[PDB]
């Protein structure tokens, strides 16, 4: 089960900063709660499979594409409205000249809004635990394939350092071997001379 | 007579691949 | 500007968590600020540097070792226990040790006249917090990644170097050999005659 936490504004209230929780189990398609609060109340939706899909028809939208406008929404230009006296949320997409209401949810108060907070906050400080674990992991790895990067490194240049010395080290060897052949050869041929 | 000179080469047999690299081995 | 928020659990109220806050400048000895929350309330309260080395003395203790036993009970062998009076606003914590505990630290909160400010402010620092780190773990995903091909790269590039060795080292010694071969034919060639020429010394020598 995933979720996410976002800032938002409301258009009644320029002022605060609300939070918009949506929680899910793999993909927004199969339903999902939405939590809004304030850090005093908290208000909260469920959104079944049943509906989605129910709302892609009356958009006349492929469940597919119409899920997707619902992730950049909700999942973070987008509008939000709430009114705390009807619960009923509402957010809108505005582009250049136009704007659109784009879907809508019927709340529902909380009545352990603390619980909520408290949860919340639970949440963000696992994820900021979690993440800075990763942060080191990552971090070491990038350490030992620094390393192991310039081991290689190391290797090609004394290799290819190798094959550059091979022929002129090699021939003189050669040289060597080929000479003392030579010198059989004459001392052979001497010895035929003799007699 | 000798069969190897100083390097360990044979003056009488031929040699290949894994005789030669032997020989040469051992020059420094 | 730092700050630590981390989740406790009070004697009085082993049920339900809270959640402290601790916000300083530099380091815990010149002064924090502390703010304890259930999720509806909140209790804040500030110690001075003067305040903290105050204590340091009248608890014995050595001033940065005092201020070392705060970070580890505050900030996140040592067994800590903390306690909170919603009715006196008292918050202190005790150091447990073995059959002998001690009061550690002792603050007189005040009940915030805008808990859901002080919420809501504390929330959106976790939530930045979340983000800056995903930045940081994308940008260490994109360099662990570079790296990856990076060594595969350098790594073929070794394998090639060590194979075009081999190829250029039979390829010299095969030159060689034919050369050195044909001299031992030479040889082998001018030793058996001078052999022959031996016996027949040694012939004229018998008769």
């Amino acid at each position: 089960m995933e979720r996410k936490i976002s800032r938002i504004h409301l258009v009644s209230e320029p002022s605060i900063t609300h939070f918009l929780q949506v929680s899910w189990e793999k993909t927004l398609e199969s339903g999902f709660v939405i939590t809004l609060t304030d850090g005093h109340s908290a208000w909260t939706g469920t959104v079944s499979e049943s509906e989605i899909s129910q709302e892609a028809d009356d958009m006349a939208m492929e469940k597919g594409k119409y899920v997707g406008e619902l992730r950049k929404a909700l999942l973070s230009v987008y509008t939000f409205n709430f009114s705390k006296e009807s619960a009923y949320f509402f957010f809108e997409k505005n582009l250049k000249d136009v704007s659109f209401r784009l879907g809508s949810f019927n709340l529902e108060k909380v009545e352990n809004p603390a619980e909520v907070i408290r949860e919340l906050i639970a949440y963000a400080l696992d994820t900021i635990a979690e993440n800075q674990a990763k942060n080191e992991h990552l971090q070491k790895e990038n350490e030992r394939l620094l390393r192991d990067w310039n081991d290689v490194q190391g290797r090609f240049e004394k290799a290819v350092s190798a094959k550059e010395a091979l022929e002129t080290d090699l021939y003189k060897r050669f040289i060597l071997v080929l000479n003392e052949k030579k010198t059989k050869i004459r001392s052979l041929h001497n010895k035929l001379l003799n007699a | 007579a000798r069969e190897y000179d100083c390097y360990g080469d044979s003056y009488f047999i031929d040699t290949d691949l894994n005789q030669l690299k032997e020989v040469f081995s051992g020059i420094k």
